């Protein structure tokens, strides 16, 4: 006996979306599970979700700004760590706001 | 006893051997440098790293030598008639392969260098093909060890 | 002078009981295996070199040469 | 402040290196009396006599190790008060 | 502290550190030399005196004489047969060794008394160190002793004269002048014994002092 | 043959810079052994480096 | 199949073989442990460097490449073209004035000469370890130093290729395809081995099979696998290695 690749195979999946958000961010967090897409046909603009896209997009630029900012305020950074703080509310929105 | 003309042919090769490795280096360096020249004006931060194709032509110039010094060093006022030939054959086999692996190195480098300017990370695969035109040089050096080896 | 079998025998033994000791010897766990694999294949492939090594210097068909400084020097230094 | 370790580091490690080679070189130059199979060169035309003075020149070819060992400890010595300069 | 210079194991270190300061002193600076004559028929190329010095690291492998051929007038070169420094040369460079742990050991008994009554750990290191040392002192003492017995049978003037290629014919005789004497030899085996003794009474002593 | 090409002229390069920089640095005089040297010896390491 | 557990080995070997040099071990090993002892020291500062960064993402495969470089070293008994005297010469040729007929003829004259192994007296059994340093000391080292050099890689060669064929064989275990296993893998293993195994075994044996007081009458190196692809068997001078191998 010696070490071949390693075993796994396709398991479908329901789950409602209201708690789907917090079960995705959770199975992200442990990095253990493969995606793909189901829907190939349609176009990833016609996902409807690029609403979610283009305001992680505008959230992004916001942030690239207030970057650029610091670096010309040479403030360096002290990386505090604490890696797992983000959390699942509808209140980043408006604190991005 | 033994007829004149000896040192002739053991001379010829010595000199033949670094003219035409010298040449094959000069081929290199040119087309390394004008793929540079090429390349650098929209990646400036790629040049240091992009160096790769002239220190190359160094090692066929150091191999060069390792040949010149060891044909000069059994180099002397006296030949039995068989280091004679032998020598002359180092020699031109040395000086051409040295040529023909400068050539290869520096058109196939140029190509390559100037090419990853666009796209970084094929870049390995260019040091790849330009060692293996390298090996061909090192495989001219067996020769011509085995052949100083009579 | 030197003797073959002695060395032989020597460093065969020593280098098999390495190699047949080695997995039995770690304790269990999930890095157990590939030590076993890359433990086992060190031993065999420094014995085979090894063999190749020490047969290299075995039965010569040939005797060198030396300069005549060479000579003296050589005369006049160990043994 | 002046000659900071970015470009002494190098002299760090290159007399650390030279130190032990030019040591054990002299050892092997004193000790072994430099036999051919470890030096063959040498510096003489006439062996007339003997051995005693090929010996003897193996032995001050051996103290000549000496004053080039310690030029790498001074060397290794500048490099460091130059690094600890900060 | 004076108890435990009262205490034997300070002195009996102290007595196998000048045992051996003067067993390996001695050793690393012996000498001597034997005599001989070779008086052939003729007295005109007769030989009647040739020295041969013998000195430490004992390499008689490559010890010599050069002597007349006395064909004609020639001259020959003979080189004596034995190598002997593999053994001496370990014994030596390890009791050099050893005489600086011993060094070392005196020290952490005489100034670090505190750091060797804590926990009784160190005690154990030195014990293990002399008790590889004394396992030294044992091989390298038989190993020297083989070596004595061959130079007391490589030295003997019959092998060098059947050794001669040109004694063969009549009227090349050869008589040895001075014998080589062994004094250091045997003295410095008999030296080495007794170090060797020594260390394992101090071996014992130091396994019933760790408890 | 090739992996064995590879040690041979690794083994012979090797000896002629070994021919080249160690051995023309002899030299009876302690005056210039001691000095020179230092740059015959940083010159063996540039160019095994 | 995941070959890469006898990778971690496998290229390391390959790669110090290649690199013989001990010295040049050390130096290599210097480097990999300072990067390795600097392993937070390093992933706390930035690769910049990409060539570092390449060079860092495989510390462990640096110093497994310097640990058996160094053991190559050693083995070869070679380091920067040098050798050290650590066991006995293994040869002691001093009979050469005396039994062998030899008085003076050297400095201009004799400048260099082959000694005989056949006669007695010159033979100090093979050096325990490594290449004896006569032929380091020798001129026409060479010579014999590609032979010898040659048949390893060829016989270290032929040893992967047949374990790394046994592998397919383990493969179609785990698939089950016999179809492919009965008129196929056997076939390969027997016509690899027919050839690389007689190579390997005529060379084991030529080994001690002769000695110097046949010398001049010994068999070749090579020339006789060509003589045997050639079909030809002329008895003129056959060099028989055991008797009935025609």
């Amino acid at each position: 006996e010696l070490f071949r690749s390693e075993e796994m195979t396709l398991a479908q999946l329901f789950l409602q979306s209201e708690a789907a958000y917090c079960c995705v961010s959770e199975l992200g967090e442990l990095g253990k599970v493969q995606f793909r897409d189901l829907n190939p046909d349609v176009n990833v603009f016609q996902r409807k979700f690029v609403n979610e896209v283009r305001r992680c997009e505008e959230m992004d630029r916001k942030l690239r700004f207030v970057e650029k900012e610091i670096r010309k305020a040479n403030i360096p950074i002290m990386d505090t760590g604490e890696n797992p703080e983000v959390p699942f509310p509808r209140d980043m929105i408006d604190l991005e706001a | 006893n033994n007829p004149e003309y000896s040192s002739f042919f053991g001379v010829m090769g010595a000199s033949s051997a670094m003219v035409f490795s010298a040449m094959g280096a000069a081929y290199g360096t040119a087309k390394s440098g004008t793929g540079i020249a090429a390349m650098s004006v929209m990646r400036p931060e790629l040049i240091m790293k992009s160096i790769i194709p002239v220190v190359m032509a160094g090692i066929i110039a150091i191999y060069g030598l390792v040949v010149a010094v060891l044909i000069a060093n059994s180099l002397t006022d006296g030949i039995t008639l068989y280091r004679s030939f032998l020598q002359l054959g180092a020699g031109l086999s040395v000086g051409l392969s040295g040529l023909a692996a400068g050539f290869a190195i520096g058109i196939v480098g140029d190509a390559g260098v100037r090419g990853t300017a666009q796209q970084p990370r094929l870049f390995v695969g260019m040091i790849l093909i330009l060692i293996f035109a390298e090996v061909l040089g090192l495989y001219g050096l067996i020769v011509a060890l085995i052949l100083s080896t009579k | 002078a030197h003797s073959f079998a002695l060395p032989v025998i020597i460093f065969t033994t020593f280098w098999g009981l390495i190699g047949i000791a080695g997995p039995w010897f770690v304790p269990k766990g999930p890095n157990r295996g590939v030590i076993i694999t890359m433990l086992v294949a060190t031993a065999v492939c420094c014995y085979l070199f090894w063999l190749i090594a020490i047969l290299a210097q075995l039965n010569p068909l040939f005797g060198p040469q030396l300069k005549n400084e060479t000579i003296w020097y050589v005369r006049f230094l160990w043994e | 402040l002046c000659c900071g370790p970015k470009l002494a580091a190098c002299g760090i490690v290159l007399s650390a290196w030279g130190v032990i080679m030019l040591i054990m070189l002299g050892i092997f130059f004193n000790v072994h009396s430099a036999v051919l199979i470890e030096d063959v060169p040498f510096t003489e035309k006439d062996f007339e006599n003997g051995p005693q003075n090929i010996y003897n020149l193996y032995e001050q070819v051996s103290y000549n190790c000496f004053i080039a060992a310690g030029l790498y400890l001074l060397l290794g010595g500048f490099s460091f008060c130059q690094v600890r300069l900060n | 502290q004076f108890r435990v210079v009262k205490e034997p194991l300070g002195f009996v270190k102290v007595l196998q550190w000048v045992f051996a300061i003067f067993a390996f002193a001695t050793c690393g600076s012996y000498t001597g030399e034997l005599r001989l004559s070779v008086e052939c028929a003729n007295k005109t190329e007769s030989a009647l005196n040739i020295e041969v010095e013998f000195e430490y690291p004992f390499r008689l492998h490559q010890v010599y004489f050069d002597a007349p051929s006395c064909v004609k007038g020639g001259t020959t070169k003979i080189f004596l047969v034995g190598d002997y420094s593999s053994s001496a040369e370990f014994f030596v460079t390890v009791a050099v060794f050893a005489f600086l742990y011993s060094m070392g050991a005196l020290a952490t008994y005489i100034f670090l008394q505190n750091k060797y009554r804590e926990n009784n750990k160190g005690p154990m290191m030195d014990f293990l160190a002399t008790a590889v040392f004394a396992f030294m002192w044992l091989v390298s003492s038989s190993a020297w002793a083989k070596g004595l017995s061959d130079v007391k049978m490589a030295t003997d003037p019959e092998n060098i004269i059947k050794e001669m290629p040109m004694c063969r014919q009549t009227g090349n005789t050869c008589k040895e002048l001075r014998d080589p004497v062994t004094s250091g030899l045997n003295t410095s085996v008999v030296f080495g014994f007794l170090n060797l003794v020594l260390w394992v009474g101090n071996l014992w002593f130091v396994f019933k002092e760790t408890g | 043959l090739r992996l064995w090409a590879l040690s041979l002229a690794h083994a012979q390069l090797s000896e002629v810079l070994w021919t080249m920089v160690i051995h023309i640095g002899l030299h009876v005089r302690s005056l210039a052994g001691g000095l020179g040297l230092f740059f015959i010896f940083a010159a063996f390491a540039t160019l095994t480096v | 199949i995941n070959p890469a557990p006898y990778t971690v080995i496998t290229f390391p070997f390959l790669f110090a073989v290649m690199f013989g040099d001990f010295g040049h071990g050390i130096l290599m090993t210097l480097f990999a442990v300072w990067m390795v002892l600097r392993e937070s020291r390093i992933l706390s500062q930035k690769h910049e460097n990409e060539m570092f960064s390449m060079v860092f993402s495989g510390r462990y495969i640096i110093l497994l490449m310097g640990l058996f470089s160094i053991y190559t070293g050693l083995i070869y008994n070679d380091c920067f073209s040098k050798s050290l005297n650590i066991f006995g010469s293994s040869w002691s040729v001093r009979p050469m004035f005396t039994q062998g007929n030899w008085t003076e003829e050297t400095l201009l004259g004799s400048s260099v000469l082959q000694l005989n192994p056949a006669i007695p007296g010159v033979f100090g059994g093979p050096y325990p370890f490594g290449i004896d340093p006569i032929w380091n000391i020798a001129t026409n080292k060479l010579t014999f130093l590609n032979s010898f050099k040659m048949k390893m890689s060829v016989i270290l060669g032929i040893i992967h290729m047949l374990f790394g064929v046994s592998l397919s064989l383990f493969n179609h275990i785990y698939f089950k395809k016999p179809l492919n296993i009965y008129f196929g893998f056997i076939p390969e293993i027997i016509f690899m081995s027919s050839l690389f195994g007689y190579l390997v075994i005529l060379i084991f044996y030529k080994w001690t099979a002769y000695d110097a007081h046949s010398s001049r009458n010994a068999p070749s190196l090579l020339i006789h696998f060509i003589n045997m692809f050639l079909f030809s068997y002329p008895e003129s001078g056959n060099a028989m290695l055991y008797s009935g191998q025609k």
